[PDB]
DNA sequence: CTGGAGAATCCCGGTGCCGAGGCCGCTCAATTGGTCGTAGACAGCTCTAGCACCGCTTAAACGCACGTACGCGCTGTCCCCCGCGTTTTAACCGCCAAGGGGATTACTCCCTAGTCTCCAGGCACGTGTCAGATATATACATCCTGT
DNA sequence: ACAGGATGTATATATCTGACACGTGCCTGGAGACTAGGGAGTAATCCCCTTGGCGGTTAAAACGCGGGGGACAGCGCGTACGTGCGTTTAAGCGGTGCTAGAGCTGTCTACGACCAATTGAGCGGCCTCGGCACCGGGATTCTCCAG
């Protein structure tokens, strides 16, 4: 066997940048809109402390056109509740506030209230996107149940909005035995990534018979920015020109291999279920499977690529893809992912890992 | 006709001698019984509890107002604000 | 409502106890507030007493021990 | 001899509420003296509670109303809830 | 042991031996230490939760007092709690009046 | 032959000695301690006492008031520190005119 | 039934320093509380006295020790005074 | 010469000290002010170290809560700069001679 | 003698800046230093009369706890 | 800026009423007297450890020039609060019920005290190495004065 | 107003290093039963005393108006204090030494608990008389426009 050719995966690159040529001008309508939304949102009382958190977040490489747009609220600190032991839904309970923060006002009972931050912050948008002027923002609708809150930038700029509160807090205790960059950057790196606030958003359990329950998940962008940062064993790992690996060049092939997987296979039914937070996490295991940098190298792309590829296989043979920061989460669950689109997505899969990749012109 | 402060002082020389209660009975007793009542509801009070915390509570005002008159010569005036009540709350502590 | 029933000379022969010689006009009200704080602790602490001792009716010696644990010890009904 | 503390106490809930933080030396001295001081005010406070009504007995009832009177509202609302979970597990 | 049965982590029998011990009064009932033992442990549950979040704030994983004088004297309930206390090694907060600034 | 006149009192020593018993304050209550707690208060009672009547002679009343009791306890200092906290019934204030109002 | 005051024990002492001078009902009550209110304040400190000392028993020197805490200065001196003269006169019969 | 004007340097320390938590008042004297006052009291008096030390917690804790409370003063009475009627205002105030 | 004098002026200069003091009468650093006097005088006439009734020759840390204890300046971290 | 006018206040002196002074009788609590255990007094000896002391060191107190900025003093400005009247409101005092609840006794039986006995958690003593404080270079933040 | 040359504070980088965190062994304090009594719960009951209502009587709150004295803003200016530089001080720190006294251990003994009998001082009820409360007329104390 051979891997597929590094200067044709380099070339695959050079069309990744011809991707994203096009930031400046939809970068400056999303800006126009998240200044006018996070100044009008603070003339809320009852949002006084939302904000911005700071990873344009491309989960869409193959297409830019659509925008997940994530920002922050700091909260109190927070008792949480777990739901029905399925170790990544838990239930938000401000545990003691003396200073009655207003979201506390705003919640129901003693768990807060997800549906109902969605259904008041889709109303703030609702008042406040119609104000813009020059700018024509308006509400689309999704369904399905998942928390994203469409937003048409006026020509083709869909933003899918969701709010993610910040606790401070100490993390919770199903996300202990994960974050395994221990022995593969240091503990201390682990330790000084486990200082950092973590993030919660919402989705009801969807196994079968769940329904808008008020769970709420734990998000973890900003780790994984800051990890896709600082990468490599040696430190300055695609900083000088000795150490330049292909983590960054490997997930991009994954990423927008899947992608434009999903974008030619939409006309069947079954692979719009996927995402590429799950390859980032397989990936993230593929570097604990691949833990030097000569084991990264230019050399090595095709052989990287080839294992990335073989680990996506074996999380959809094996049906175990645990999340990086929680080893009691698998992703794949077969309920909340249907497996005859896992069937369908592993044949094309394997289609194209077996012929030398036709997709790549 | 006085001078605007002979019978003042002539006040502050009368209330002094005086010891009996200077907040009128029976308005303090409706006022005790609607701060009890949001506490707990359908409370009885002794005819002495009530004598005896309206006791506790005019002599806590005057130590406040001898506080406070303590603040508003210190601003160099004579007339005590409420920058003065919160002046004298703030350095005891009580809030 | 009845905390208008501590009435503004009431407030001014209290202060005039107490040695003021000149009050601004916004002491009354300020008053009424510091009036009414001061009565919501010594009244919690002493229907605290009172649902303690299973009782309706809060004696003298209550409002005593309220004042005694606040640090405004009050002679003359009790101990 | 030996000295009583709460040392190992305060790091046991340390590590169920951070689980991998530390705490000083110097800390654990405040812990100590506070965890005493709290337990010198609540039972002193429940010991003039129990003499006032001429009981001669501190049940979980002196405690909860000495909480009542010495800890500020909210917290105080928590603490008694604490309490009176921890005094129904115990029961079964 | 009485704490395990309780679910508690502070020693319901060393509070007992304390209640006991101090003659507070002659009998000591048996919810008694159980219930103090609970109040202690929320207390201090409570003040190194803050303390730890005030850890995390300067990014020490090792809680100093001042940590603690931080935890105390921002949450203003546990302050009229400690109104008294002076915790040594603490400083103060951060507190300039907006008068002074320019 | 009773205790307090065996030590020339006038307070009650037996009753000093049985509420230092049941009041909680020691496992033993030594026999000198009531003695000894039964003068101090008889020179304690007797210096207010002292004070008031004094006041007494000075408003040409012979009968002790409240008001009495106010003006004895707080004209004299050492009196006044023992007593900053305490509010008594009936008493009223001092007469304390500010000079810089008159 | 039986409300044990120090009112006998007052009116005793004050017939004793003024024996032409009366006493009211009122103030008779405040110097029960206020002798209640001291023995307490003495009591309670020769209880902490004796619990830091890891004595079980208030003595004459814990009492003593006690009032030299709670009372201001010639007060203590003048008290230490009358409660030494007192034990000793004790002592002596 | 680059001389600030005369309220940075203050608010810079201000922001340092209120920063910081050791003990500002040196030591070796505070000591010898101990040992003076307990000679006082009673002649040849050992000290624990650790209580030297608890006496100047307390005495540091004193003063920065008695310079609050004198600053609260200085500013209500429309000034910016304590005085020694301020910190007299606060103490008769707080209860410490009246 | 003279070691009341020991309090220096930029000890008392730190004392106020940590305190939130932005300027210093030139009067202000001899009345904080009776003050100090003042209050050391109480709090070393408690804790000398704790270490004379346990006949004892050392003032200790736990003494001076107890002093502050009384006095209601309740101190941590000597315990 | 000194005298008269009057409003208010402190004694004069008679009346009178009701709470302190004062006996009288009952009875729980104090005093007296044995016995007992045991906490505390006393002694002695370990052994930390606080006190004295040197001596080098280096930040820090101390002194001194100095410009500026805040304190205080003064001046008008103007309204806000005192004061006297004239109205209205209701507190207050006395009467007069109706029952809730305090207080007390009366039986009772669970609950804690106390003693025993076995264990296992908690503390003292090791120890490995990790957070932190060190420096040290670098970059981001804040003033202060010239264009 | 904004840029510009400091000036300081914060972020990242090796290097320590003494202190948290954790194992290992003990040993006494908690726990598990077992009993005895005694407090506390509960029932049930006398009667105090709170609640409420009402009538009458008036002292007091309330509102209004005239004005005046103080709060407040502003100008000024004189000095007092901050900032900074340079200059002595002595705090600090390590370091060794001396013995004073905390702390502990055993060894007795006077002292309080405890019980038990024995009786008065203390309290509850009970009249009863001087001191305090009035209530009007003398006498003073004291503020306030003018020839």
């Amino acid at each position: 066997d051979a891997a597929p050719g590094a200067s044709k995966l380099r070339a695959v690159l050079e069309k990744l940048k011809l991707s994203r040529d096009d930031i400046s001008t939809a970068a400056g309508m999303v800006k126009g809109v998240v200044d006018h939304l996070l100044l009008r949102l603070k003339c809320d009382s009852a949002f006084r402390g939302v904000g911005l958190l700071n990873t344009y977040e491309h989960v869409k490489i193959s297409a830019p056109n659509e925008f997940d747009v994530m920002f922050k609220l700091e909260v109190p600190r927070i008792q949480l509740e777990e739901y029905s032991n399925t170790r990544a839904y838990y239930f938000v309970k401000f545990k003691r506030n003396p200073k009655e923060n207003p979201l506390s006002q705003f919640l129901e009972g003693e768990i807060l209230s997800a549906s109902k931050m969605l259904s008041k912050f889709r109303k703030i948008i609702k008042e406040e996107i119609n104000d813009i002027k020059d700018t024509d923002v308006i509400m689309k609708r999704k369904r399905g149940g998942s928390p994203a809150v469409t937003l048409l930038i006026s020509e083709k700029i869909s933003v899918d909005i969701t709010l993610a509160l910040e606790s401070k807090s100490s993390w919770p205790a199903s996300t202990q035995e994960g974050l395994r960059i221990q022995n593969w950057l240091s503990a201390k790196v682990r330790k000084q990534l486990r200082l950092k606030p973590f993030y919660l958003v919402p989705k009801h359990a969807k196994e079968g018979n769940g329904f808008q329950e008020e769970t709420w998940r734990l998000s973890f962008s900003h780790i994984e920015k800051e990890i896709l940062n600082n990468h490599g064993k040696s430190k300055t790992c695609c900083e000088n020109k000795e150490e330049k690996c292909c983590r960054k060049d490997c997930l991009k092939l994954m990423k927008y291999l899947l992608e434009q997987l999903k974008e030619r296979f939409k006309d069947k039914k079954h692979l719009d279920k996927f995402s590429s937070y799950h390859v980032k996490t397989a990936f993230f295991h593929v570097c604990t499977q691949n833990p030097q940098d000569s084991q990264w190298d230019r050399k090595d792309l095709g052989l990287c690529f080839d294992n990335c590829v073989t680990y996506f296989l074996q999380c959809l043979r094996t049906e175990k893809l645990e999340n990086y920061f929680i080893p009691e989460f698998n992703l794949f669950s077969s309920n909340l992912i249907d497996k005859r689109s896992k069937e369908f997505l592993t044949k094309q899969i394997e289609y194209e890992r077996n012929n030398e990749f036709p997709v790549f012109d | 006709r006085y001078r605007p402060g002979t019978v003042a002082l002539r006040e502050i020389r009368r209330y002094q001698k005086s010891t009996e209660l200077l907040i009128r009975k029976l308005p303090f007793q409706r006022l005790v019984r609607e701060i009890a009542q949001d506490f707990k509801t359908d409370l009885r009070f002794q005819s002495s509890a009530v004598m005896a915390l309206q006791e506790a509570c005019e002599a806590y005002l005057v130590g406040l107002f001898e506080d406070t008159n303590l603040c508003a010569i210190h601003a160099k005036r004579v007339t005590i604000m409420p920058k003065d009540i919160q002046l004298a709350r703030r350095i005891r502590g009580e809030r | 409502d009845n905390i208008q029933g501590i009435t503004k000379p009431a407030i001014r022969r209290l202060a005039r106890r107490g040695g003021v010689k000149r009050i601004s006009g916004l002491i009354y009200e300020e008053t009424r507030g510091v009036l009414k704080v001061f009565l919501e602790n010594v009244i919690r602490d002493a229907v605290t007493y009172t649902e303690h001792a299973k009782r309706k009716t809060v004696t003298a010696m209550d409002v005593v021990y309220a004042l005694k644990r606040q640090g405004r010890t009050l002679y003359g009904f009790g101990g | 001899s030996r000295k009583e503390s709460y040392s190992i106490y305060v790091y046991k809930v340390l590590k169920q509420v951070h689980p991998d933080t530390g705490i000083s030396s110097k800390a654990m001295g405040i812990m100590n003296s506070f965890v005493n001081d709290i337990f010198e005010r609540i039972a002193g406070e429940a010991s003039r509670l129990a003499h006032y009504n001429k009981r001669s007995t501190i049940t979980s009832r002196e405690i909860q109303t000495a909480v009542r009177l010495l800890l500020p509202g909210e917290l105080a609302k928590h603490a008694v809830s604490e309490g009176t979970k921890a005094v129904t597990k115990y029961t079964s | 042991t009485r704490s395990s049965r309780a679910g508690l982590q502070f020693p319901v029998g060393r509070v007992h031996r304390l209640l006991r011990k101090g003659n507070y009064s002659e009998r000591v009932g048996a919810g008694a230490p159980v219930y103090l033992a609970a109040v202690l442990e929320y207390l201090t549950a409570e003040i190194l939760e803050l303390a730890g979040n005030a850890a995390r704030d300067n990014k020490k994983t090792r809680i100093i007092p001042r940590h603690l004088q931080l935890a105390i004297r921002n949450d203003e309930e546990l302050n009229k709690l400690l109104g008294r206390v002076t915790i040594a090694q603490g400083g103060v907060l951060p507190n300039i009046q907006a008068v002074l600034l320019p």
